[PDB]
């Protein structure tokens, strides 16, 4: 009735939309990791390098808790791409790495994905396709000193950008003129590590600021630094909620037979989509569908004639029937559709809810594969295997014939549609009228 | 010294299993039928540029080829990759420093890590300061050219040491044959079987047929 | 340059026929696609597949999803419409008959094998042999299986080989081979008796062109083009369905769980809104090659469905409509996804020159023939039938006599005898 | 029951009509399916945005009906096609195609309008009361073999 939104339903078989509640649980696997990823040194230490010659350090085997970050919101700023800063407890990473340095506060804007400028395009470089996080602080109290901390240095000059993640140090002249500059400084000839005068009485734009810059690595490779998600117990063969290393899905975890290389850490379908995993803790190797999918259809008389209806599971066997539809979190006027005696398998799948008969009719409702059903005698749901008219046997010999002496004057009628309604839109006033 | 890879090569190019299909792909493989140069025992280990990556592979029976060192420019001036199978351990690191000069085994360094009967396979490639190593061993009996027929290389590393390679040289033993060739950005139809393996690929850029 | 054929100067006069002194049986082999694969597909399951966040933003697109399944449903049922209308012309199960006594014709080749599990019959197991899904797609069998086929095509020949056309206009009528034969070649205009005095010699000719048939088939899976077409177009439309869940259609991953895990709510609705966009185009496209391609299968259906009742239950009068030559019979065989018919034909095979005149003076009378035509062999004349050379003495009954000598162009003196 | 074919004709078409009138409801993602609403509660920058979010799902519906409805027409044409040669062949003449006019051998056919449609009348001969014989092809006498026309 919800599949045709409709209170009548009429004779036939019908593919039923799901509206099952079918309500799950989750489970969640992770690796024993323990040791506590370094941030309060990364985000605290006494000084940080000239934006020039950035600090990095790839962090990798920790428990990586953002929540001190994401409370200390005393951070000016605090931007993430292709990541929400929400996730990062529960989603996790095979290797992370942090870029860390001073700046003017003005000039913070720089250093983000499609950015331009003097630091953007000489000395540090994002890829404009960056997943990951760049957070930032005012340090004027810290950083500025006497009008004149000219450590916190940026290219004068050269030409070609910085590549993404590339690094520099490189000491030269800088040949900005027409002259051959060749080793000799001058008027557009020139050294070029300019930098801030930054004085700690700066107005706010001129003041320094201190930032870091997390980039994170997403690979099909071993997870190494993880949120402090609590791993379950492992549940098998019911329908669940499931997240092995912040890969999430819902589904039926099984084990599995797959011959995965030692290397292989998951399997994949033809649509480029996991089917099986390996356990960061247990290291079998599991598969994966969805909640048991089979193809529900509905074989009813007419609302107008019963009540009574009968099931068909496209594509299962009767043993597996209950574990398709998950009896064990269904309702019981539904839940009666597993078991029953009358359950019977058709080649097209399990039919429960109909009595299968051992004659043979015309085909009433179609089932498939010479598999037919009817409402009969106190009256049921029937299904039989399909009559293909009676048999007969002429009685052929090589000097015999039959002749008729009489004949019956037939009319018969035949139908044909000709026309049908003609129609016009006016797809303006359809459109936006 | 000539000679040509015929259909070697290939290696797994991710992380994932996958069974009976024909899945493609794009990555810096070595094309089929590209020329390589041989080399053997004498002198035949200079240094040689690295390009993108760098295919190279040995004919041996007792370890003759030993190891590699990459970099720039080699000098005991900027970092460069040392490695170094010493029978015990397979021994690894980035150091500028000579403090063995030696190009055999005699009969500030950022990273460190350890671990012609027979043809040995490695791929030497490097992504946005990732290098990465592959390789095959096989048994043979063999003329003095690769050959020709099919076996996909397995990953073995991958190291974060960010050096801008554009040189290289190998590591013998003294008081065997060797080849080398250089790697592309090519399209690949691959053929996973049914055991998550490799075993057959077409270079699509190869002639009008792989076009097909 | 390609050759449109051979050429032919035709040895036209204003007074020269050619007829044929003698004749071939042929058995020329047709096919038709008749029901493509039932597919049928549960559009949330392909665009969402097991997500909550996202079904409720497809609700927002309405009724879309269920005209699909709809259109898909309609296509799935018109298969077993069309194999419906194809073999289940004939009323009942017409069993196969005890003695195969057929006057010379040897038809154990094409009536059902005992001795196959599923009762096919030879030729229709060589057919079944030349002849060659998960992500919620699913395929449905056919209402009937190859077996309930199998049982009409043998009722259909069974009626056929005792009883020619009658069991198509009322109940079957028994009749000997033999005398089906003569009537089939009276209506090509050949008189029965050019089959009586031929019979074993015809009979021959038949079964050695049913023995052509299974080396023609055994040579290649090529002959049955047709049919694996049907297969290789569904096939490869599926693969592209699936393949497109790989797409990214401009979002930041192709793999929904991605988004889900990596994005809250308000930033995650502008990523899947694009995948359920791309993808939801991408089934429509499907539906809609699946809809026009339908049409095309029908279009055969129909056409296999009146080759079944114009060519099996009667004779063709219709030219090339059922095998070249003039037609005299044809049997069904099925096969995958379609069905064969094998045509039987005669065609003349031995043409010779002859003089001829439109009429013949006899007392200033102008005779015509009849039937059939006058020939000369150069020192006397004849009447013949059109289309075997069967030279009879001229007389006042194989004639006719209209007006006289001095209307006809092209007549000619010869005296008719009269009985 | 009987005129199932025309009666279907005529549901395919108000079922059709229905459902993209139905679409005018749906949000495609806009903040309302009410034209109006958009137009009152934002300033056009904002507005804009929102407002091509339905034109785009409206005009995806339409170009549905409509490719539905070609669809639909060349099915119907097909049919139309059919009855014009039911037509000139079984009620201009009389048929000798088996089973094209009608089951038995043909007689006349007679046509009668209906919605949408025609409805052909088959008048047609059918055989009854059988009787076995004893047969022959052929018939010898003087030595000769007789043949019947
Ligand atoms: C690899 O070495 C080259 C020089 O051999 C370096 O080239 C400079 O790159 C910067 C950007 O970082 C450009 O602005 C300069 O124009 C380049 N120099 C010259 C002479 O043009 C490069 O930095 C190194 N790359 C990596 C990835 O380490
Ligand atoms: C008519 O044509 C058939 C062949 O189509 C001729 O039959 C063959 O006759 C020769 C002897 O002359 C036999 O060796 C062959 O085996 C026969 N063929 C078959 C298929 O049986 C027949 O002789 C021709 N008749 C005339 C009058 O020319
Ligand atoms: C009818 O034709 C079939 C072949 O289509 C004949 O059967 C074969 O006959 C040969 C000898 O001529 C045997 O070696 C084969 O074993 C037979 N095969 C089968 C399946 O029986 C058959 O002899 C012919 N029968 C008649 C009555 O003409
Ligand atoms: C034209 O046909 C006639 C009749 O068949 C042929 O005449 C007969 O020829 C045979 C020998 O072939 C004679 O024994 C008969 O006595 C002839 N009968 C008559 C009525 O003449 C005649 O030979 C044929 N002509 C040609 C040129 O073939
Ligand atoms: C057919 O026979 C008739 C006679 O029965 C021929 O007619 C005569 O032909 C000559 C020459 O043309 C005329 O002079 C006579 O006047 C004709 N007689 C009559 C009664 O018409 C006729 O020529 C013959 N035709 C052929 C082709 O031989
Ligand atoms: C993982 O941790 C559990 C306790 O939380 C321990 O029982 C188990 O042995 C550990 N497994 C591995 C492989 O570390
Ligand atoms: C930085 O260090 C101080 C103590 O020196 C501590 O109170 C503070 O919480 C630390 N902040 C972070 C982000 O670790
Ligand atoms: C359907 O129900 C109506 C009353 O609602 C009744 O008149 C009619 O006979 C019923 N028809 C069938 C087929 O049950
Ligand atoms: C049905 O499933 C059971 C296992 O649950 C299996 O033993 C049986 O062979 C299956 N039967 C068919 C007809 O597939
Ligand atoms: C149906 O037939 C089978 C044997 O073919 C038999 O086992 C079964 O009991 C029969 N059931 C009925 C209701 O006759
Ligand atoms: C390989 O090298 C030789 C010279 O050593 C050269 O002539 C040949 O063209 C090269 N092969 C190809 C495929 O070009
Ligand atoms: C370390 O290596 C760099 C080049 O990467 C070099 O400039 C620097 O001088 C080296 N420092 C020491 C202490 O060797
Ligand atoms: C090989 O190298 C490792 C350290 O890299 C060392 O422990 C081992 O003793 C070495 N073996 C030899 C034979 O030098
Ligand atoms: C797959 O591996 C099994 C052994 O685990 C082996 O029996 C089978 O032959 C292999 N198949 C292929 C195609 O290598
Ligand atoms: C008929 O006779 C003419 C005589 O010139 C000849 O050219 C032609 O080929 C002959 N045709 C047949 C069918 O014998
Ligand atoms: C036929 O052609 C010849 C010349 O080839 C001519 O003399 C004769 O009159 C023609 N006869 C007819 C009936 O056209
Ligand atoms: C014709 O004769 C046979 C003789 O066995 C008999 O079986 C058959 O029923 C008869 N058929 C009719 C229609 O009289």
């Amino acid at each position: 009735k919800c599949t045709l939104k409709s209170f009548t339903v009429e004779k036939g078989i019908y593919q039923t939309s799901n509206f099952r509640v079918q309500p799950t649980e989750s489970i969640v696997r992770f690796p024993n990791i323990t040791n506590l990823c370094p941030f309060g040194e990364v985000f605290n230490a006494t000084r940080f390098a000239s934006v020039y010659a950035w600090n990095r350090k790839r962090i990798s085997n920790c428990v990586a808790d953002y929540s001190v970050l994401y409370n200390s919101a005393s951070f000016s700023t605090f931007k993430c791409y292709g990541v929400s800063p929400t996730k990062l407890n529960d989603l996790c990473f095979t290797n992370v790495y942090a870029d860390s340095f001073v700046i003017r506060g003005d000039e913070v804007r720089q250093i983000a994905p499609g950015q331009t400028g003097k630091i953007a395009d000489y000395n540090y470089k994002l890829p404009d396709d960056f997943t990951g996080c760049v957070i930032a602080w005012n340090s004027n109290n810290l950083d500025s000193k006497v009008g004149g901390n000219y450590n916190y240095r940026y290219r004068l000059f050269r030409k070609s950008n910085l590549k993404p993640f590339e690094r520099d140090i490189s000491t030269e002249i800088y040949q900005a003129g027409s002259k051959p500059c060749n080793g000799v400084e001058g008027f557009n000839c020139y050294f070029p590590l300019q930098s801030y005068g930054f004085q700690p009485t700066n107005g706010v734009g001129y003041q320094p600021y201190r930032v870091v810059v997390l980039s994170f690595e997403l690979l099909h490779a071993p997870a190494t630094v993880c949120g402090p998600k609590k791993s379950t117990n492992l549940v098998k063969n019911k329908c669940v909620n499931f997240n092995f290393n912040g890969l999430t899905g819902t589904g039926v975890l099984t084990e599995s037979n797959k011959k995965f290389l030692p290397f292989q850490q998951f399997g994949r379908d033809i649509a480029d989509t996991t089917d099986a995993v390996r356990d960061p803790q247990t290291l079998e190797i599991l598969d994966i569908t969805p909640c048991s999918f089979g193809g529900v259809s509905v074989i009813t008389p007419g609302t107008n004639t019963s009540n009574q209806v009968a099931v068909l599971y496209q594509g299962v066997n009767c043993t597996e029937v209950p574990v398709a539809i998950h009896a064990d979190q269904l309702t019981p006027t539904w839940r009666v559709y597993s078991t029953g005696s009358n359950v019977f398998q058709t080649r097209a799948g399990c039919l429960i809810g109909a009595e299968h008969v051992n004659n043979s009719y015309e085909c009433d409702i179609p089932i498939g594969a010479g598999i037919c059903a009817s409402y009969q005698t106190s009256q049921s749901i029937i299904a039989y295997t399909m009559s293909l008219g009676a048999e007969n046997s002429v009685a052929y010999s090589n000097n015999s014939i039959a002749i008729p002496t009489n004949f019956t004057i037939s009319v018969t009628t035949e139908i044909l549609p000709v026309s049908m309604t003609k129609t016009s839109v006016d797809c303006t006033m359809y459109i936006c009228g | 010294a000539y000679t040509n890879s015929f259909t070697r090569g290939v290696y797994y190019p991710d992380k994932v299993f996958r069974s009976s299909v024909l899945h493609s792909t794009q990555d810096l493989f070595l094309p089929f039928f590209s020329n390589v140069t041989w080399f053997h025992a004498i002198h035949d280990n200079p240094v040689l540029p690295f390009n993108d990556g760098v295919y190279f592979a040995s004919t041996e029976k007792s370890n003759i080829i030993r190891g590699w060192i990459f970099g720039t420019t080699l000098d005991s001036k900027t970092q460069s990759l040392l490695i170094v199978n010493n029978a015990t351990n397979v021994v690894i690191k980035v150091c500028e420093f000579q403090f063995c000069n030696d190009p055999f085994l005699d009969v500030n360094c950022t990273f460190e890590y350890v671990s012609f009967k027979n043809l040995r396979e490695f791929v030497f490639k490097n992504i946005d300061g990732y290098f990465k190593i592959y390789s095959k061993h096989t048994p043979i009996n063999l003329v003095r050219d690769l050959p020709q027929g099919f076996s996909a290389l397995e990953p073995l590393v991958d190291l974060p040491i960010g050096i801008n390679i554009t040189r290289f040289q190998t590591l013998l033993a003294l008081h065997a044959a060797y080849y080398v060739g250089y790697l592309q950005p090519r399209t690949f139809l691959l053929k996973y079987n049914e055991n998550g393996t490799i075993t057959d690929a077409v270079d699509c850029a190869l002639d009008p047929l792989s076009e097909t | 340059t390609m050759s449109l054929g051979a050429e032919n100067s035709v040895a036209y006069s204003n007074n020269s026929i050619a007829i044929p002194t003698n004749f071939t049986i042929s058995v020329t082999t047709e096919i038709l696609p008749v029901s493509m694969t039932k597919t049928s597909v549960d559009c949330t399951m392909y665009i969402c597949g097991d997500s909550t966040e996202c079904s409720n933003l497809l609700l927002q697109y309405g009724s879309f999803c269920t005209q699909l399944n709809r259109a898909l449903t309609g296509i799935a049922v018109e298969q077993d419409k069309n194999t419906q209308e194809v073999f289940a012309q004939v009323k009942q199960i017409y069993k196969t008959p005890p003695i195969k006594d057929f006057g010379g014709f040897n038809f154990s080749q094409i009536l059902p094998d005992p001795s196959k599990p599923s009762k096919r019959s030879f030729i229709e197991d060589l057919l079944f042999n030349k002849v060659t899904k998960f992500n919620g797609l699913t395929v449905l069998p056919p209402l009937l299986t190859d077996e309930m086929i199998a049982q009409y095509t043998s009722a259909l020949l069974a009626g056929t080989i005792t009883s020619g056309w009658t069991f198509g206009a009322g109940a079957a009528l028994q009749i000997p081979f033999a005398m089906q034969m003569a009537y089939r070649f009276n209506g090509i205009g050949v008189t029965q008796n050019v089959l009586y005095e031929n019979q074993k010699l015809i009979a021959n000719q038949f079964n050695s062109a049913i023995g052509k048939i299974q080396d023609s088939l055994s040579s290649t899976a090529s002959a049955l083009g047709k049919l694996q077409n049907v297969v290789n177009q569904n096939a490869q439309a599926l693969n592209t369905l699936v393949k497109q869940l790989s797409s990214n259609f401009g979002a930041i991953s192709s793999v929904l769980n991605d988004i889900l895990s990596r994005l809250d709510k308000v930033e995650a609705e502008v990523q899947i809104d694009r995948l359920i966009t791309g993808r939801l185009q991408s089934l429509q496209t499907y539906v809609t090659q699946q809809l026009i391609r339908a049409a095309e299968i029908r279009a055969s259906a129909n056409l296999a469905a009146t080759k079944m009742s114009e060519c099996v239950l009667g004779q063709s009068k219709r030219v090339d409509f059922c095998g070249k030559g003039y037609h005299l019979m044809s049997f069904p065989q099925s096969a995958p996804h379609g069905v064969v018919f094998l045509h039987v034909t005669y065609v003349p095979a031995q043409e010779k020159n002859f003089t001829t005149a439109p009429a013949i003076c006899h007392d200033g009378k102008a005779h015509f023939p009849r039937e059939g035509v006058f020939v000369s062999n150069g020192t006397h004349w004849f009447v013949t039938q059109r289309n075997f050379y069967e030279p009879q003495i001229i007389t006042t009954d194989n004639t006719f006599v209209s007006g006289n000598c001095d209307v006809v162009i092209g007549i000619v003196n010869n005296t008719v005898y009269d009985p």
